[PDB]
RNA sequence: UUUAUCAUUGAACGUUCAUUGAACAUUGAUGCAAACUCCUUGGUCACACACACGCGGAAGGCGUGUUUGCUGACGUCCCUUGUUUCAAUCAUUGGUUAACUGAUUUUUGGGGCCCUUUGUUCUUCUGAGAAGUGACACCAAUUGGUGUUAGGGGAGCUGGGGCCUUUCAAAAUUUUGGAAGGUCUUGGUCGGGUGGAUCUUAUAAUUUUUGAUUUA
């Protein structure tokens, strides 16, 4: 936003709010002329100052947004990295990521949420509790439901204690027909 | 180009113009000449370098030529690998403001021997 | 002696310069030292072969008369070589 | 000895030049240079009948549209193989060298 | 013959306004003349084709704004040279043009 | 014969490659150098441009808004904001990976530049001689820290705000620490 | 007139590419003001190997380029 | 439209598969265009908007004149800076018979254009005014470095060109040359082991100019 702000700061010959956003889009909902027969000073400054509106409300919306995911979850989040399936996870830190994969199903951006699935999977790597809640959170929400199978698999793959993840698939892939599998 | 190049005038004349200095590859240099030397070292400001490709070559034989340009920017160019150059744009600022300038530079640069005349007191 | 050009290529020590080369290659990297018989050490150098390769040097040493042009760093456009007037301060005794 | 100061007798000359690579060039030399650099207004350029570096050579030097018509070029003296002079021009006038002549003078 | 107006005097000095016109109207008589009188006129003269040419005008100029044609109000020369005496209409011309 | 350096307005004698190598390495050069490169590109971002702006020649001219000119105080103090902040948003780069992967068994050898083997070589060479007075390095493995959380490491830093639009947050944030 | 700065690369195994195609890995034992290299146990690559004899010494014309295979 | 490794071994009918060893990119690459959008520059001048067959800009060529045989370094005053136009008032000066006309300056007001002068303007300060012509601006750690100190107009003086008048000389009323005055236009306000530039000579032998880039 800094970056942006003082981009907004420099543009100064007035053509290029055509380059900012669309010209039409410009017009009909923030009511300035890109074509102006004027003295074209105060009519700039008074562009600019009514963008900086605009980008007021779009930092309102995404610093809330940033000010709830840091004050939830990313404060009680200490460790990302995956040391080596010897150590341990507090349970605190569990509290944390089952809410934070919560949490991100309602948002529906799947990029996002494949993405946290995937990114809690990293220190989570293999307790069984991420594998089995993404297996269940694809069957449920998106239906691909052979994605859960392929996850399932790549669970499987390591979760030390493998028997919930044995017996879900098994269940998965009588539900997808595979038998010969 | 209608660019009217100074009939009387070499290298050093040609100072800040934009030229077309050309090698012995075939490969074009386009840009500002702010130096030369006694090899014919250039350096080029902004450069651009073309080629043609060898199949649009076809097309160049006895018209539209796709011709290749990387950018190269500040570069410093050999006196050994080229060819020839000519002039392909006249520079910004005309006789008058180069010449004014150059009275400036050299006002400015007798100022700042004052100034080591005073150090130096 | 030198020439401005060369004094430039002096200039430019430590700075990520580009060199082809006659055969077409196109080596790429910090400059360690130029002589002023334009051989011209580079560090970090990434290579490109006529064949449309890409490879990594650490260390190369390429001479002088083999380059094709070297390209500075942009800023070197500004540079007190390149001022006509600048007067020289009594040279020495 | 050198015969670039024969050249530099040739300001305002009307010669064609043909180079190393195949280029001829027609066109007026305003100066010659001590390496033989030859600065050339006024040029139109040919390229015999062919070399395919001759060909970029050719059409990427402005003004092309195979004749290359050409306000002012700069040729490099390694460049330049053989130079054809106006057959209007005496040679028993330019050879003499004063140079040559003083040299005579100076032994 | 048919006269154009408005068709940007500063363009050139004779034959390259001659081409500049014949590009934005891609006819054998391109009359234009620095005269200050008839600055920003011209008269192009092919004359029922001319006509109709004249008929299929919207046309604009290379250095920018708009065009307006109009007939010619008596010919060009070579309207004369088409319709053949007429060097004596020259001379006659000449005559007038002097006095 | 003599080497007139531009930056140190000084000379060379006479000129060879082992006193051009120590000058072009001494602290005086570096130092000149950097305050000229400085120089000349605060300049070239400082100067106007001031082009030409040729006025073209011209009913829907009714509306009429009113411009804001500021003091020359005024002008003078918001030009040092900008200044600053100019500088701040070149210099500052973004931590956080360093930060989020801090106990790492492969950080100390990746992320703490010049035990990568890329660019590794490079800022053992690229030290300077320290001849005035006065590492986490690849031996680090997985049992050098067992379990992050029993020495206690800091929390994840809380992220920065806008103090232009800090007045619009939300107050009073759900759950206290 | 200046003697190259070869001395970094005084003991370290370096790889000439001679000339266009031609590459020869040896020891810098020696250059001159030409860039005439004296190298030892040269040991020509093509892309097949082909050793040098104990001795050798290479043209500062024919040499393009020489990196160094050995660490500094 | 084309292309996306080789070698060895085994098996099946040159191909396919498997194993072993060695060494960017297909949404590319190449060709053909076409369209939209965007970018930077320019006298968007002055005049005029009409029926022929203008000054100051920018780039080059030619001619004349001056000066020097390389160059430069080292050892004026005043007004204004938003501009332009119109009316009124007052002052001065000239002419004609206190009146009239013209010019200039000051003030007030209106109209147009412009304020992207983007920091609302050569620098600083104040919200157009005030001050100045070593100072200011700014980056590093008082020191060091870079940039800026402007633009327009008028006068004095000086340089050049053009015209006119007078005088003197020469040649056969005319031509040429010199001087002076007036008018117009444009411009300005001696030394040195010093360095730099150009050209010679080392220097036609591997590093740029005395050839290994017409691919045979
Ligand atoms: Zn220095």
């Amino acid at each position: 936003y800094a970056l942006w702000l003082q981009r907004i700061d420099d543009i100064m010959d007035l053509k290029q709010l055509s380059q900012l956003t669309s010209k039409d889009e410009l017009l009909k909902k923030l009511k300035i002329d890109i074509n102006y027969s004027g003295r074209k000073g105060p009519y700039l400054q008074d562009a600019k100052k009514k963008l900086k509106k605009i980008t007021k409300e779009m930092y309102m919306v995404v610093q809330y947004q940033v000010l709830e995911i840091y004050s939830i979850f990313e404060s009680k989040i200490y460790i990302n990295y995956y040391t080596s399936p010897e150590t341990l996870v507090s349970s605190d830190e569990i509290e944390t990521w089952i809410k934070y994969l919560d949490y991100t199903i309602t948002l529906q951006t799947d990029s996002l949420t494949h993405l946290n699935f995937q990114r809690a999977l990293l220190p989570l790597a293999h307790y069984d509790l991420v594998w089995i809640k993404y297996s269940k959170w694809l069957i449920n929400s998106k239906n691909d439901l052979l994605g859960a199978k392929n996850v399932l698999l790549m669970g499987l793959k390591f979760s030390l204690k493998k028997t919930e993840i044995i017996k879900l698939l098994y269940s998965v892939i009588c539900k997808l027909n595979e038998y010969v599998l | 180009s209608k660019i009217q190049v100074a009939h009387s005038s070499r290298l050093a004349n040609l100072i800040d113009y934009k030229l077309r200095v050309l090698t012995q590859d075939g490969r074009v240099y386009i840009g500002q000449l702010m130096a030369f030397d006694k090899h014919m070292n250039l350096v080029l400001n902004e450069c651009i370098e073309e080629r043609v490709p060898k199949t649009q070559l076809d097309k160049l034989r006895p018209l539209n030529i796709k011709v290749e340009k990387r950018v190269l920017g500040l570069t410093i160019l050999r006196g050994e690998q080229i060819l020839s150059t000519v002039v392909e744009d006249k520079p910004l600022l005309s006789k008058k403001e180069r010449l004014v300038r150059d009275k400036k530079e050299k006002k400015q640069a007798q100022k700042q021997t004052k100034l080591r005349k005073e150090k130096e007191k | 002696m030198n020439g401005i050009p060369v004094k430039l290529l002096n200039e430019a020590q430590g700075h990520i310069v580009s060199l082809e080369l006659t055969t077409g290659a196109t080596y790429r990297g910090k400059l360690v030292e130029s002589e002023d018989s334009m051989n011209v050490q580079l560090r970090d150098v990434i290579a490109t072969e006529p064949q449309g390769a890409v490879t990594h040097m650490d260390q190369i040493f390429v001479r002088g008369s083999q380059i094709k042009f070297i390209v500075v760093p942009d800023l070197l456009k500004n540079a007190p070589l390149f001022k006509k007037n600048s007067s020289r301060p009594m040279p020495p005794i | 000895m050198k015969l670039v100061n024969f050249l530099k007798k040739l300001r305002n000359e009307q010669v064609t030049i043909e180079l190393k690579n195949g280029t001829t060039v027609w066109g007026t030399l305003q100066s010659v240079s001590p390496q033989m650099n030859a600065i050339l207004t006024d040029v139109k350029l040919t390229l015999p009948q062919s070399n395919g570096i001759a060909m970029a050579s050719l059409y990427l030097t402005g003004g092309q549209q195979n004749i290359a018509s050409l306000q002012y070029i700069n040729i490099r003296g390694n460049t330049i193989r053989q130079i054809i002079l106006p057959d209007s021009l005496n040679l028993d006038s330019l050879l003499v060298d004063q140079k040559q002549l003083n040299s005579l003078r100076r032994s | 013959e048919n006269y154009t107006r408005l068709l940007l005097k500063h363009i050139n000095p004779n034959n390259k306004y001659a081409i500049n016109p014949s590009l934005p109207l891609p006819l054998l008589e391109v009359s234009i003349s620095r005269s200050s009188k008839m600055t920003n006129q011209a008269f192009l003269t092919f004359q029922e084709e001319a006509d109709r040419f004249l008929e299929k005008y919207t046309a604009l100029k290379v250095q920018g704004r708009k065009v307006r044609m109009g007939k010619a109000r008596t010919n060009s020369l070579l309207g004369x040279x088409x319709x053949x005496x007429x060097x004596x209409x020259x001379x006659x011309x000449x005559x007038x043009x002097x006095x | 014969t003599r080497y007139y350096c531009e930056y140190c307005h000084s000379y060379l004698t006479h000129d060879t490659l082992s006193v051009r190598k120590s000058h072009l390495v001494g602290k005086n050069h570096l130092r000149i150098t950097a305050d000229y490169y400085r120089n000349k590109a605060r300049d070239i971002i400082n100067k106007h441009n001031h082009k030409r702006r040729h006025i073209g020649k011209r009913s829907s001219q009714n509306e009429t808004l009113k411009v804001t000119c500021l003091s020359n105080k005024e002008k003078r103090h918001i030009m040092h904001v900008k200044k600053m902040n100019q500088k701040e948003l070149a210099q500052t780069s973004i931590d956080t990976l360093k930060l989020l992967y801090d106990g790492s068994p492969g950080y100390s050898k990746v992320f703490v530049d010049a035990n990568r083997f890329d660019i590794g070589d490079l800022v053992k060479a690229s030290k300077l001689p320290q001849r005035a007075n006065e590492s986490r390095s690849r031996d680090e493995t997985c049992e050098s820290n067992p379990f992050p959380r029993l020495n206690n490491p800091k929390k994840l830093e809380p992220p920065k705000i806008l103090s232009q639009w800090s007045n619009t947050i939300p107050k009073t944030s759900i759950f206290y620490s | 007139v200046s003697t190259p700065e070869l001395k970094k690369y005084m003991d370290k195994k370096i790889l000439l590419n001679i000339n266009g195609s031609r590459k020869v890995a040896g020891i810098l034992r020696g250059y001159d003001i030409f860039l005439n290299v004296v190298l030892d146990d040269a040991m020509e690559i093509n892309g097949n190997n082909h050793q040098l004899g104990l001795q050798t010494v290479i043209r500062g014309n024919s040499i393009i380029s020489l990196e160094a295979l050995d660490a500094i």
